[PDB]
């Protein structure tokens, strides 16, 4: 008895779950209307991709 | 999406009165101020007077009598009282809410005087 034998991966596989509830980015860079330096608009961003 | 309310503009001869309204729909969250400014035709836009939630007025230009500020809170709505009107504030008006967040404006009231 002198080594092992091995069979060697072929590929790789990344399984994630479905893109969807992205973050309202687009809501944030395309508006109609922004807003003045001193009341400055903010926006918290959670629980989204 | 806020909506404010414009009325209240017309054409009045010298020293008339008139009572200018913007009423504030939508969002407008709690803690607002609410103001006034003036764009005379083809010039700046200047602060006609402001009044804040806690009943403070803080008037921008030397016009006290002239202009006064009423506040309803029950539908949070304010009305500019004019007096004594003169041919130098001839200049169409729009109010501001600042709000909390994202401040908004006015659609527009023509204010004219003339002799
Ligand atoms: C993501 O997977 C497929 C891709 O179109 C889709 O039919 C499905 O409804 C999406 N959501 C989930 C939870 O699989």
């Amino acid at each position: 008895q002198t080594s092992n034998f091995r069979v060697q991966p072929t590929e790789s596989i990344v399984r994630f779950p479905n893109i969807t509830n992205l973050c309202p980015f687009h809501e944030v860079f395309n508006a109609t209307t922004f807003a003045s330096v001193y009341a400055w608009n903010r926006k918290r961003i959670s629980n989204c991709v | 999406q806020v909506q404010l309310q414009e009325s209240g503009g017309g054409l009045v001869q010298a020293g008339g009165s008139l009572r200018l309204s913007c009423a504030a729909s939508g969002s407008i969250f709690s803690p607002n101020t609410m103001g006034w400014f003036r764009q005379a035709l083809g010039k700046q836009r200047e602060g006609v007077a402001f009044i804040s939630s806690i009943a403070s007025t803080s008037y921008w230009l030397p016009v006290k009598g002239r202009f006064t500020i009423t506040r309803d809170n029950t539908k949070n709505t304010v009305h500019l009282q004019m007096n004594s009107l003169i041919p130098e504030d001839t200049a169409v008006y729009y109010c501001y809410a600042v709000d909390k967040s994202q401040d908004y404006w006015g659609q527009g009231t023509q204010v004219t005087v003339s002799s």
